[PDB]
RNA sequence: UGUUGGCGAUGGAAAUGGGGUGCCCCCACCCGUCUUGAAACACGGACCAAGGAGUCAAACAGACGCGCAAGGGAGGAGAUAUGCCAGUACUUCUCUCGUACUGAAAGGGAGAUGCAAUGCAUCUGUGGUGUGCACACGUCAAAUCCGUUUGAUUUGCCCAACACC
RNA sequence: UGCAAGGCCGGAAAGAAAAGAAUUAGAGGCACCAAGUGGGCCUUCUUCGGUAAGCGGAGCAGGCGAUGCGGAAUGAACCGC
RNA sequence: UAAGCCCAAUUAGUGAUUGCCCAUUAUUCCUUUGGUAAGGGCGAGAAAGUGUAGCCCUUCCGAUGUAGAUGUGGCCUGGAGGUUAGGACGAAGCUUAUGGCGUGAGCCUAAGAUGGACCGGCCUCUAGUGCAGAUCUUGGUUGGCGUA
């Protein structure tokens, strides 16, 4: 909205905000990044560490879809397990099944407490998700 | 004349009514001024401070912090009384990291959706701040709770990046492109990760 | 005096405005309502046509 | 109409209460006027007999120093350094014709040297002490300027017993006693009138023919023109 | 075209005062210190936390009982 | 109607706040504009010039907006508007508006010289 | 379930009964012994409520709400000296007996004078 | 807070405030600008009307308002009320930002306690210490209409936050 | 069982006397977002260059710039405020 | 025989205390406005309240300012969604020794011996939204001048 704005408070007031001695000129330090290695040094190098250089290999023609592999995590297990069967789970007998890559993840984590046991399938896992869950009383089946 | 040079720069910068549109907050603030004028209780003025303030100053708190500070209580109260009950100026947020609480009676501003429901099924009550009005006036055997500030990406953000002793993130929407030159010592330099 | 914001990349460096003395170039969508009504219709009217095929 | 019955009984017990109150307050200040007013005379007459037995026999007296001082600013707030400035505001002295009482001791003397062609300063007597409390004294209470009107005032602000009246508030500035520093922080800097009839010249020493520093006890007549 | 002074600087810097230092029992890292008695110190320490664990849980012991 | 009887009325200043220099000008209106010229005598404060308008010439609360008959004004449209009058005879006269025309006006008149309310206007 | 606090917070800014010409807040309200804007005397939001009006002749007629007919807006209010009208209001709102009494006074004066410039 | 006179008896009245013009005493350099400094022998300046200058889009950030919350939300498109209606009502699938980071890369990937030295056992749980709202339990002052307040402090748990590990 | 370091437990405490033995228009700490400015000039003391200067260059503080009002007949900066 | 210069007094060797003139300063009284504000209440009168014609009463302190920042139930202009109203017994526009109100931007009434068909207040929304000066743009006028 036009009336919200700080040009209407202005209105009387000559300069606008930009004073008698140095005025509102066009572009007075130049257009876009220009200078950051001259006289916009201090700028650049105390707030962008890093814009300037080379580093690494290179990679022609990237594709994302053979590097797509989402994760999630042990104790974050029971979003894809519904209420009744989360209920219905006890170690020692029958479990729930949770296939990871039909919900949408890749590799199994193994941060934190389990808070269910339950069968995983999973495409990756890593030691001490494998480890954890064979303790609680669940087991981890790899998939493709 | 009279020399009261810097005078000004003891002023505070208080806010003293609130900026919400909402009637319901605006009934609440009502009910509770009223009570922080009339009663000697400092419960009463700490939530009325508290409802005035903006929604980026109450944030909102979770059910496994809630489960936990409330244990820790308990471990050291006699076994005949009974437990408090947990209030925050907030909203309050479920956490699939915990699955089974105990009862407890909460008061919040807000509850959602799962939170309301795992606190009902774990066998407690949620309040609102009219029922605690009438339940304990003075705010007698009561547990006043915040939640976390510190973890925001703008606190994180916030700082020079390129200063010794600073690790804050910068600015910047392509994750690869500020590396090198100012933060690796093969370059020119690097900041130094630590300062007295 | 430049603070702490990003490094901008707006990109907008051509002659995209149309202007006294550019052409411009640009797409808007103003159109997009009449051209779903119209396309229902058309589907309509084919498959009363086409009755009773699918 | 049982909470009105109730609110109604509690205001007259109240107000009884009230009157008593004020009945042993008046008893008290009047006991405490007398015996400070013996006490003053006592001393006078103790000094007169030694001064007198020692110049009979030829010898000198010497008296105790001064130990109060009277301290009132003589000029305005423009071109001021920043030492003299931290100095009187330190001292409570931020207008013109402003007026405190110090203590005479040698870090306020030290205090009192660099700030000498700003302030006229001497030794008060009990009768300049006395119509400065009654006539211009003022007390903070809440933050706020409230003028001296009853002794009930003194003691709810003072809370000690010692200091339930004005007589003691006069007697504890007079004599330097163990509540001077209590007596004069509870209160509002004196703020007084100019001087009728003129000063003599602001900026000379009275020692030259003006009017700033230690003018001993003609500091009375001085005052006695501005109260 | 260049001139120097320090006219109008030490009022600027009493504006807003000359901070005092942060007490030396704040930010009292022991980083670059000598490091065959800070090994040791951090042996300590971790016994210490030990410690504290162990006092915690009789405690409670302690009023559980009575 | 008599009005409530207040203190007397003070009026600080009767004179008003003009423009600098508007009488040497046909184009320039009269009223006050904040003067903010670099050398500008008015805005400096010098000592014969005009005077500018501050916090300081407001006037007392208790006798603000009263008319020199001792009522408040308070504008009404038609005959309905003197029943919510009908209550504070003696805080308010009401003022007819100037578009409203002569057969209501008879009516209006009427009315209020029944009702027994003040108008400040009428006839 | 939506009380009268709520609905004042809700209306107390724009209203069709809200007359705000000058500087000055008056009401429209027929249910309003005062003309004043105040949720005490907004009566067309209340839960209980009484007006004092002139009748016919020089009779004065009191409107009653007496509260539990609300919802049914046809039977929301039933018709009925100064002092047994202020006793007649004050057993639905006590809050209400001095404006009311004084109204009552104030209306038997009108018709009088009304009847004065009725005989000129 | 009363008392005594004058003018005013319904007029072309009297009175009190506004408004207009003249006069007397006093006060008072010409506006806008740039400049350390303008009344300037420094630039612009005969009069009036109408017009005349921080706006639209797009990326990011901070503060404030609102909805939902370990999730939030599309967009494009479709379906039928719908055949006044460029609006409103409804929607599967997907996509995107987030819940996990790190390495040039091949790649790897975060709980606590106890006992031991890809180890074993339990799982209602702040990893520890210092400074720390409210609440609970004690104690002492001041004031008191005697009912309680206003203060201080001891201990328990310490929420947010900061310092050291 | 000496010294060093980190803790637990218990005790004392004019909570800082007396000797000129402080005072305060005395609430401490921590962040976030942004403007204008980056031509200065005068005076008191101290001064380097220059014959000197209403000249050039500095140190400490106060002013004008950004400010009227009362005085020095008049004056950016003097005296009072 | 100063109305000059250097000293010194205050009504004069008679005996306690200040010769007198002038500030946007000091003291005091009245009014406004804002607080890091402080208390009380809930015959005409009182609203549980940031901001108004301030819910009502008492109390204390501050008040200038260029470049610059911010606030305002602060003023004004063209249009849209609502609501409440006016007009041939005279709308908009225009004129003023027409007063009243407001610190002010401004609002409102009166008279027209003006006009002849449209338009006001309040709550939201929106923008090609406020002029004294740019050797500003377009149109009209003007002194010089009954002159060269
Ligand atoms: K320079
Ligand atoms: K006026
Ligand atoms: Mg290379
Ligand atoms: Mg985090
Ligand atoms: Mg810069
Ligand atoms: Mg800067
Ligand atoms: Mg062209
Ligand atoms: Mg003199
Ligand atoms: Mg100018
Ligand atoms: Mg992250
Ligand atoms: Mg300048
Ligand atoms: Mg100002
Ligand atoms: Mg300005
Ligand atoms: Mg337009
Ligand atoms: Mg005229
Ligand atoms: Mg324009
Ligand atoms: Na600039
Ligand atoms: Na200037
Ligand atoms: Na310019
Ligand atoms: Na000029
Ligand atoms: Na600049
Ligand atoms: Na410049
Ligand atoms: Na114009």
């Amino acid at each position: 909205p036009t009336r919200f704005k700080k040009c209407r408070h202005q209105r009387g007031s000559t300069f606008c905000g930009y004073g008698r001695v140095g005025k509102h000129r066009k572009h007075e330090s130049g257009r876009g990044n220009a200078g950051g290695m001259h006289h916009h040094r201090i700028n650049f190098d105390k707030y962008h560490p890093g814009y300037f250089g080379k580093l690494g290999m290179d990679h022609y023609h990237r594709k994302k879809n053979p590097m797509w592999k989402p994760t999630i995590n042990l104790n974050n297990l029971s979003r894809l397990i519904a209420a009744e069967e989360a209920a219905k789970a006890a170690k020692g007998g029958t479990l729930p099944v949770v296939d990871l890559q039909s919900s949408g993840y890749a590799k199994l984590l193994g941060n934190g407490h389990i808070q269910v046991p339950c069968i995983v399938k999973a495409r990756y896992v890593s030691k001490l998700a494998d480890k954890k869950i064979r303790k609680a009383g669940g087991a981890v089946v790899l998939q493709a | 004349g009279v020399d009261l040079t810097g005078i000004s720069k003891k002023s505070r910068v208080i806010r003293h009514h609130t900026y919400s549109t909402n009637p319901y907050i605006k009934l609440l603030i009502k009910l509770y001024k009223f009570l922080a004028k009339r009663t000697s209780s400092g419960f009463n003025k700490v939530v009325y401070q508290r409802l005035i303030k903006s929604r980026s100053n109450r944030a909102p708190i979770s059910l496994s912090r809630i489960a936990v500070v409330m244990k820790r209580k308990a471990v050291f109260t006699a076994k005949s009384k009974a437990a408090p009950i947990a209030v925050v100026v907030g909203d309050v947020l479920d956490d699939v990291r915990m699955a089974r609480i105990p009862a407890m009676r909460v008061c919040a501003l807000r509850f959602s959706k799962s939170a309301r429901q795992s606190i009902v099924a774990a066998g407690g009550e949620c309040l609102t701040f009219d029922q605690l009005a009438m339940i304990a006036p003075t705010g007698k055997n009561t547990y006043l709770l915040r939640g976390r500030k510190s973890g925001r990406e703008s606190v994180r953000h916030f700082g020079a990046s390129g200063v010794p002793g600073s690790h804050s993130k910068p600015y910047a929407t392509n994750r690869g492109k500020e590396t090198k030159r100012g933060r690796r010592t093969g370059r020119s330099y690097k900041r130094k990760a630590f300062r007295h | 005096p430049k603070g702490n914001n990003a490094i901008p990349h707006v990109h907008q460096k051509k002659h995209w405005n149309p202007c006294s003395s550019q052409k411009g170039n640009v797409k808007v969508f103003l159109n997009q309502p009449a051209q779903k009504h119209r396309r229902r219709r058309l589907r309509l009217l084919k498959a009363k046509k086409v009755f009773p095929r699918p | 109409a049982a909470f009105k019955q109730q609110q109604t009984e509690s205001f007259k017990k109240a107000v009884v209460a009230r009157k008593a109150a004020k009945a042993a307050l008046k008893k008290t200040a009047y006991l405490r006027a007398r015996k400070y007013s013996r006490e003053y005379r006592g001393a006078e007459k103790k000094l007169v007999t030694l001064r007198r037995q020692a110049a009979s026999h030829g010898n000198y007296y010497l008296e105790a120093k001064p130990k109060v001082a009277v301290v009132t600013r003589i000029r305005g707030i423009a071109k001021v350094n920043p030492k003299q400035r931290k100095i009187l505001q330190l001292l409570r002295l931020r207008q013109i014709f402003n007026t405190v009482f110090v203590k005479m001791n040698k870090p306020m003397e030290n205090m009192l040297r660099a700030v000498e062609p700003y302030i006229a300063y001497g030794y008060p007597s009990l009768a300049t002490v006395r119509a400065m409390v009654y006539k211009r004294g003022y007390l903070k209470i809440n933050g706020q300027r409230v003028k001296i009107t009853d002794n009930q005032m003194i003691k709810d602000k003072y809370n000690n017993v010692d200091i339930v009246c004005a007589e003691d508030m006069v007697n504890q500035i007079y004599t330097c006693g163990k509540h001077f520093r209590t007596v004069t922080h509870g209160m509002w800097p004196f703020k007084l009138a100019p001087p009728a009839g003129g000063m003599r010249q602001k900026r000379r020493h009275f020692v030259e023919g003006g009017d700033y520093g230690n003018r001993d006890t003609l500091i009375n007549r001085f005052l006695a023109r501005m109260i | 075209s260049k001139n120097h002074t320090n006219h109008n600087q030490s009022s600027k810097n009493h504006r807003n005062g000359i901070k005092g230092p942060v007490p030396l029992h704040l930010h009292n890292s022991k980083r670059g210190s000598w490091l065959p008695a800070l090994v040791n110190a951090r042996r300590v320490r971790k016994h210490n936390q030990k410690a504290a664990l162990k006092k915690r849980r009789e405690r409670i012991a302690a009023f559980a009982a009575k | 109607v008599k009005p409530t009887v207040s203190k007397a009325i003070v009026k600080k200043r009767t004179k008003r706040f003009t423009r600098h220099r508007y009488e040497l000008f046909p184009q320039l209106s009269s009223s006050w504009r904040k003067p903010r010229g670099e050398d500008s005598p008015v805005r400096r404060r010098y000592k014969g010039q005009k005077a500018m308008p501050n916090k300081g010439y407001g006037s007392d609360r208790a006798t603000k907006y009263i008319t020199p008959s001792g009522f408040r004004n308070f504008p009404i449209n038609n005959v309905e508007d003197l029943y919510m009058l009908v209550m504070q005879n003696r805080k308010y006269a009401g003022v007819i508006s100037h578009t409203v025309g002569a057969r209501k006006r008879k009516a209006i008149v009427r009315k209020a010289m029944e009702l027994d309310v003040r108008l400040a206007n009428g006839n | 379930s939506h009380s009268v606090d709520l609905q004042w917070v809700l209306v107390r800014q724009n209203s069709r009964f809200l007359q705000k010409r000058g500087g000055i807040r008056m009401s429209n309200d027929p249910f309003n012994n005062n003309g004043n804007w105040t949720k005490r005397h907004c009566g067309f939001l209340n839960e209980k409520a009484a007006v004092v009006k002139p009748a016919k002749g020089g009779a004065i007629c009191v409107t009653v709400k007496d509260g539990s007919s609300n919802n049914k807006p046809r039977q929301t209010y039933k018709k009925t000296r100064a002092s047994d009208v202020s006793r007649a209001v004050a057993a639905v709102r006590p809050d209400l007996a001095d404006v009311s009494f004084r109204r009552a006074r104030r209306m038997a004066c009108i018709a009088s004078r009304t009847a004065k410039v009725a005989a000129a």
